[PDB]
């Protein structure tokens, strides 16, 4: 399957 | 418009946004206080430091040519300004599902490592916030290249939007719709963090010698930072490094022009060719918009981080904080059972709109939360103890009929309590959306607060149904299913 699936606009920590 | 006045405002802004939380009961006043300071700085500045003469569509041809020269796919689609989603890709030919129709080599991407090798490199290797937060590093990477006329990524930067629908762009009264909701605290945090970050880095740029070669040294407005962090949070991607050992954040040109629809993730990374690849999520006839599936994010995350509300979001959810009370005489046993199950004593769980309402981890917590002492002992002692813990997250194998009735009674009461902490009701929210003419940003806020209550309302009914199912099995003395 997709060896590195790419979640578009993945939520990251800004704190 | 002296720079010394702006320095005094950013210093006041940094200290205001570095103060501790004033308590959740004064967060709205603090938010308005920070808004007032930000808007006064923004009114004294000239907006985006770099603007382009042509309109956005004028630069798409250069994006296609630039992407074609570096090995990306440029045939089979065109850029169209759609009303619902803004600019996007439209198929100029029939595209069958699972067809590899879009690929972007790594050379086109803007990444944290490309930021390390850019003019931002020297400052990156000294500032801890840049090293620890790749998303902020990408945001300044995007700003420095935007202000550099001969940047390799100019064709991509000149096609980016000039404004977004993240809460950072909302009017005060549009955010006020979110009062007494779960989402508004994240809106507060986003705004306070962005304001603190801008003032912090405004002073860092002015004091660090290894930031003198930056274009930001001459102009770095709040509008610049809001646009940059909004560009990153609405479009960033996690890709593997060149060797494949570590993951990094990236902006993926051309492919990030696709808008979101429901489905499955069809975008991956091919290390053998070192390029992002995307297969068609569904059949796309010529003249139809090309969509992708961004991910299983809630409408709250789509609004706050992606800048839109997605109707009929199959993965929508709300948060619910639960924990074992230290006043409980069975706290020690419950904490040990949770620890052996890999579940903390206190945590933030999720209530989903699609069945089932609770995850396996939340079901396991609620079971232990409502266990009697004798049930806890059977999960801690004996040759079958670990086997009992192994099934705690499985709905097919309850601890006992009484344990189920108690956990679903609790969830129904708690979900009913959460509904009573909102300023408006579901029927009132629907009346506002129907009888008032609202902006897109206002509709997002009202739909967001409506969605929270509708998920809680569905959890109430689903918990009441489960309560009656397991009470039937208990009144009829049903044999407990064993694994
Ligand atoms: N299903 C959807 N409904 C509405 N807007 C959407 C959407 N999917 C994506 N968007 C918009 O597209 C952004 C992600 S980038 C996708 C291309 C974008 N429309 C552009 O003009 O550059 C989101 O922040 C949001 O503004």
């Amino acid at each position: 399957t997709l060896k590195y699936p790419i979640e578009h606009g993945i939520v990251t920590n800004w704190d | 418009v002296s720079p010394k006045e702006i320095l005094n405002l950013t210093s006041e802004l940094l200290q205001k946004c570095s103060s501790p939380a004033p308590g959740p009961g004064k967060e709205w006043e603090e938010y308005v206080q920070i808004r007032t300071l930000v808007e006064k700085i923004r009114k004294k500045q000239k907006g985006l430091s770099v603007t382009f003469d042509g309109k956005r569509e004028d630069y798409f041809p250069d994006l296609m040519k630039w992407a074609s020269e570096n090995g990306a796919s440029v045939e089979g689609f065109e850029m169209v300004n759609f009303k619902e989603e803004g600019f996007g890709l439209r198929a100029t030919r029939d595209i069958k599902a699972e067809e590899l129709f879009l690929w972007v080599p790594r050379k086109l991407l803007m990444t944290v490592e490309s930021a390390k090798n850019s003019v931002l490199g020297p400052l990156y290797s000294q500032d801890r916030i840049l090293q620890a937060m790749g998303n902020i590093a990408l945001a300044f990477h995007l700003l420095c290249e935007r202000a550099s006329p001969n940047s390799f990524w100019q064709p991509y930067i000149q096609t980016l939007p000039s404004e977004y629908d993240t809460p950072l762009y909302f009017e005060e009264d549009e955010v006020r719709y979110l009062q007494s909701t779960q989402a508004i605290h994240d809106v507060f945090s986003q705004y306070k963090n962005t304001a603190r970050q801008y003032a912090y880095f405004y002073k860092v740029i002015q004091t660090h010698p290894h930031a003198n070669k930056l274009p930001l040294k001459d102009s770095f407005t709040y509008e610049d930072y809001r646009w940059a962090v909004s560009s990153v949070m609405t479009r960033q991607n996690q890709i593997p490094t060149e060797d494949g050992s570590r993951v990094t954040l990236a902006l993926i040109p051309l492919w990030d022009m696709c808008n979101h629809t429901n489905g499955l993730i069809t975008t991956g990374y091919n290390l053998e060719d070192d390029r992002c690849e995307c297969v068609a999520l569904q059949d796309f006839r010529a003249g139809e918009q090309i969509y992708i599936f961004y991910g299983t994010r809630s409408n709250a995350e789509f609004v706050i981080h992606s800048g839109f509300f997605f109707d009929n979001n199959s993965h929508d959810r709300v948060k619910i904080k639960l924990g074992v009370s230290k006043s409980d005489r069975l706290y020690a046993m419950k904490a040990e059972v949770l620890a052996r199950a890999g579940i903390p004593t206190s945590s933030v769980f999720a209530l989903h709109f699609t069945e089932p309402p609770i995850s396996a981890q939340l079901l396991a917590f609620l079971r232990v939360f409502c266990m009697t002492e004798e049930e806890l002992k059977e999960h801690l002692l004996g040759d079958s103890a670990i086997d009992r813990i192994f099934t705690l997250g499985n709905s097919e194998f309850p601890v006992s009929w009484d344990n189920e009735v108690k956990l679903w009674t609790f969830l129904e009461d708690r979900a009913s309590l959460l509904l009573k902490t909102y300023k408006t009701t579901i029927e009132e929210d629907k009346s506002v959306l129907k009888n008032h003419d609202l902006s897109v940003r206002a509709k997002m806020a009202i739909k967001l607060r409506l969605g929270e209550k509708e998920i809680l309302e569905k959890a109430v009914k689903s918990a009441a149904v489960n309560r009656e199912y397991y009470r039937q099995q208990m009144e009829e003395k049903a044999p407990l299913p064993k694994y």
